[PDB]
């Protein structure tokens, strides 16, 4: 039996750690909801 | 139990110790997570029970106590914050500019940030702190790194 515990408010935090790139990707989505790289 | 808005951890005791299987958002008395986290199972909050109300394996989305409430969208321009909630670790904002999933049915925002699968369900925010979707369903790229969709539901 799974259960939930609160972990924080939902807020924009000015001067948070700014990382990660912005890739453009060709993908397909199956009936099962799993994504896949179309190449 | 606790109905306060904000982000929650999703835990099981069915394995060794207490294990965090994913994350979710309480808003307007509705709890929003990803389907692969709960598998449409009921949840506990204090002595309270949360029963599934809506879900779709293909969207990989599921709401508890009411219909999906989160109707904010990436503008396709501005940066966003992943309010990440990792297992064992404190909530932490990570700011990024999303890439794109190109599909036959349309283009979807994507966030390239790599975190344990237990982080599935963590929300993604616009500059006004509105939830524009959920992290935890996407794809592994050439490098072996993970890239997640910005997964958003439809409100009524
Ligand atoms: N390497 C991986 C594999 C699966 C993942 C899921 Cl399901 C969610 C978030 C990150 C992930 N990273």
């Amino acid at each position: 039996d799974m259960y939930i515990e609160r972990a924080g408010d939902i807020t924009w935090e000015k001067d948070a750690e700014v990382t990660g790139n912005s890739p453009r990707l060709d993908v397909a989505l199956d009936e099962s909801g799993d994504f896949s790289l179309v190449e | 139990g606790e109905t306060t808005d904000g982000v929650y951890r999703v835990m099981t005791r069915r394995l060794l110790g207490s294990t965090q299987v994913g994350v979710g958002v309480m808003q307007e008395g509705v709890f929003h997570t990803m389907w692969h986290v709960t598998k449409g199972a009921a949840l506990r909050s204090g002595e309270g029970r949360l029963d599934p109300y809506w879900g779709d394996v293909k969207q990989d989305l599921v709401s508890y106590c009411g219909p999906w409430k989160l109707d904010a969208a990436w503008d396709g321009l501005s940066e966003v914050q992943l309010l990440a909630v990792p297992p064992g670790e404190r909530a932490k904002n990570i700011q990024t500019l999303p890439g794109i999933f190109k599909t036959k049915d349309g283009d979807i925002g994507a966030v390239a940030l790599d975190y344990p699968a237990g982080t599935s369900g963590s929300p993604i925010l616009d500059k006004c702190g509105r939830v524009i979707g959920l992290y935890g369903n996407g794809v592994v790229i050439k490098n072996g790194s993970y890239v997640s969709a910005i997964t958003q539901g439809k409100r009524e």
